[PDB]
DNA sequence: AGTACTTGAGCT
RNA sequence: GACCAGGAA
DNA sequence: AGCTCAAGTACTTTCCGGTCA
């Protein structure tokens, strides 16, 4: 579909990033953080990224 | 008065058994509601739904 | 838990 | 709160 | 090399103790 789906669009170039309430911080007592599951493998994605961008 | 039937009646060992109903009950109407999903919570325990 | 489809790999 | 494990009309 | 299959896969309920940042 020439407008809501391209083919070219099955490949990613912009991730989109979850905000919070998709992912929240379950933060038991206050100097514990206890961040979720997909903040960590955004957290990795980033990491691996930036490794990409300056090593090219 | 008589009852007109005879009762099989006696002895018999019975077994009080760990469900107790004061520990079953639960009621609740608005409450502590989960954080990801905004829903109630769960277990009679946490007061869910 | 047995059947589903679907994947997989080996043989002539 | 994830996750694992065990036991009930 | 390709092409056939058997043998490979994941997938198909209401209640009420441990370890993990």
């Amino acid at each position: 579909n020439e407008v809501f789906s391209r083919p070219e669009w099955m490949i990613l170039t912009c991730l989109p990033v979850p905000p919070p309430p998709v992912r929240p911080s379950i933060s038991f007592n206050e100097s514990q953080r206890g961040e979720d599951d997909l903040t960590f493998k955004l957290a990795d994605i980033l990491k691996a990224n930036i490794s990409l961008e300056t090593l090219e | 008065k008589k009852l007109m039937a005879q009762i099989f009646f006696g002895p018999t060992y019975y077994q009080r058994l760990r469900h107790m109903v004061d520990d079953k009950i639960h009621a609740r109407a608005r409450g502590p509601m989960q954080v990801l999903t905004r829903q109630p919570v769960e277990g009679r325990s946490r007061d869910g739904g």
